[PDB]
């Protein structure tokens, strides 16, 4: 079928660093854009980052400078290098395949989500 | 399949010697598999090699947008010359053709009327000065405000609207501090259109 | 592949009890090899089986278009429930999501002002009575003219326009025989909008 | 590699009847619309008729009633039966395969053109 599997969440500390990974079924990712979103309990989805097939990168203001997204086009995986993690980064993170235009994304596929938790 | 959209020049640009009007050819949905795009431009059937083309630009959705800009002679556009954009791309068995022109039909000169703020608005902090512009064809038109010589920027104008006789009308609303209006300043609604004499007309508004 | 567009109800439809507002889900570019589509409708996430779907729609380009219309009750829409169309098609690896709802943000009631014809329009056979309607949110609104209670048909209204503070304005133009305005007749600008408390407001205009 | 290939043009007398035909290579016509256009000398390529994959037929006002279009889906060929012709029909007729909407056609492939001449 068509799936997205995140990996790499877990427990981290304020000022620590985590690297998420996201693996896509063959094809569903080709020539398409991948984004990272996050979801804290009771609140909604934030854009986090995104990278296009050509490599252009987009970031939410909350993570600029701190997070960096990256992607190996031929290996069908996208990464989210989170550095210098802070107390509100705690949420479950999802990867996706995106269309539309940054103001209005269209989500083709969603990942299952991985918990990232930071203590103080 | 890529798509092409073809855009006219800005109305003011076609009416002033100091401005340079252009037709713009936009090609969307250009794949990474075939990013190569060729533009051919024809003015009433005659090819011109005068168009200036921008480098491709990937969008958020991982597809390319390529634009080709052709400068135009003012009189050519006003006289109804046809402009044609021809786009070829390997994901595409035959090129795409789009053609643009000034609208057909007898031009009609705009009538311009200025309407003071309503009586019931003078209790508000700011008041609205209204410019009614009606009876013109084709719909291309430019509207601005000036006071004492210089432009006035806190205005908004509606799109043209099709009237019952085939002409167009619009309204523009300039909001000024109502201290200034009772103070007695003079404001001017300034409009350009190809059917106006010397291409412009103005009507003033004061207490 | 197939493409989906989801449309809100017509503005008049949300504002009068005698009308029935509907949400419309359109699927274009559905192939001849796979012409069958399933519609699923969800009102705030819970499925409803009340929509009516019409037979397929062969186009010029030999593609099929399919439309399904879900009638909605006025109060749900004004109370902000979300409407969701789900389109499944064998030429579509996954179903498509489209969700539509009333515009978000604090509603604000329109202000109504009438402006008499410019004294310079008085040389013409007909004069223009203008209704400025400003300050309202969201953009759905009904504006008409009547005299003696019965409607007036030679009028036109502009689309809503975003003003600098995020609310909307528009203008309505009624043309009457200049005799009519001299005659001494009373004309009325009558408007309905969800933020009004008594179902309408009107303002009059006469010589 | 000839992809469209009309056949049947020639010289006819006013009030006569001619059949144009046009056959497409396998595939290029599959699930698509075929049209007939014409071009008089010094004039512009103008619509004549069209027939959809599903069978809807469209005619320019100049030819309504006089011409009738038809298509054999299994043979990938379209026919244009011209009846009651007169000198204003004289032109090169082209078959095509079309996209877009009757106002703004997109032509996938074009035929070679066949001259039809009506004398007085
Ligand atoms: C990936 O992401 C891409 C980038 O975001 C995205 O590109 C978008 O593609 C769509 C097509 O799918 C295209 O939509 C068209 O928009 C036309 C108007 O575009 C204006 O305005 C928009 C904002 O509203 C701007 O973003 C555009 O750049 C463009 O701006 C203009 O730019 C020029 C040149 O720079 C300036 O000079 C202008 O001043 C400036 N204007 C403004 C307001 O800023 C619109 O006309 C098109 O509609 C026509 O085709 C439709 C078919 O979809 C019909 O339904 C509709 O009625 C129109 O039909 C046309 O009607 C004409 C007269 O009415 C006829 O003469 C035509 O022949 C007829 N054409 C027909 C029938 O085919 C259309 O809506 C977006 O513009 C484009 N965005 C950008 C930024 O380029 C991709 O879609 C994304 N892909 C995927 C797969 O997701
Ligand atoms: C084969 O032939 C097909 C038949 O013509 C042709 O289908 C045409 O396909 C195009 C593109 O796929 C499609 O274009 C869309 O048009 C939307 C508006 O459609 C209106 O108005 C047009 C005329 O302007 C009518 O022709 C339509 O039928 C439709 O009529 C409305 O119908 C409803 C119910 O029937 C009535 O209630 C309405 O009153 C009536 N309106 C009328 C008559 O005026 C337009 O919204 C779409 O643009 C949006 O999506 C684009 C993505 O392509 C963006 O680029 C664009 O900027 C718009 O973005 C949207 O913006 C919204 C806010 O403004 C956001 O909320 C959305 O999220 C955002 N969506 C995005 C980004 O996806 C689009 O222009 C035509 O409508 C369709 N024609 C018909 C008749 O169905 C096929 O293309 C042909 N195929 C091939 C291969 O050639």
């Amino acid at each position: 079928q068509v799936q997205l599997q995140e990996s790499g969440g877990g427990l981290v500390q304020a000022g620590g660093s985590l690297r998420l990974s996201c693996a896509a079924s063959p094809g569903i990712s080709r020539y398409k854009t991948m984004g990272w979103y996050r979801q804290a309990p009771g609140k909604e989805r934030s854009f986090v980052a995104a990278i296009t097939w050509g490599g252009l990168t987009y970031y939410a203001d909350s993570v600029k400078g701190r997070f960096t997204v990256s992607r190996d086009n031929a290996k069908n995986t996208v990464y989210l290098q989170m550095n210098s993690l802070k107390p509100e980064d705690t949420a479950v993170y999802y990867c996706s395949v995106d269309g539309g235009t940054r103001a209005d994304p269209y989500h083709y596929y969603w990942g299952q989500g991985t918990q990232v938790t930071v203590s103080s | 399949g890529p798509s092409v959209f073809l855009f006219p020049p800005k109305p003011k640009d076609t009416l002033m010697i100091s401005r340079t009007p252009e037709v713009t050819c936009v090609v969307v949905d250009v794949s990474h598999e075939d990013p190569e795009v060729k533009f051919n431009w024809y003015v009433d059937g005659v090819e011109v090699h005068n168009a200036k083309t921008k480098p491709r630009e990937e969008q958020y959705n991982s597809t390319y947008r390529v634009v080709s800009v052709l400068t135009v002679l003012h009189q050519d556009w006003l006289n109804g010359k046809e402009y044609k954009c021809k786009v070829s791309n390997k994901a595409l068995p035959a090129p795409i053709e789009k053609t643009i022109s000034k609208a057909k039909g007898q031009p009609r000169e705009p009538q311009v009327y200025t309407l003071p703020p309503s009586r019931e608005e003078m209790t508000k902090n700011q008041v609205s000065l209204t410019c009614l512009v009606k009876g013109f064809y084709p719909s291309d038109i430019a509207v601005e405000w000036r006071s004492n010589g210089q432009p006035e920027n806190n205005y908004k104008t509606t799109p043209p609207v099709l009237d019952s006789d085939g002409s167009f009308f619009l309204y523009s609303k300039l909001t000024v501090d109502k201290s200034r209006w009772q103070q007695g300043n003079v404001f001017s609604c300034s409009v350009m259109h190809e059917a106006l004499h010397n291409h412009y007309t103005q009507k003033s508004l004061s207490l």
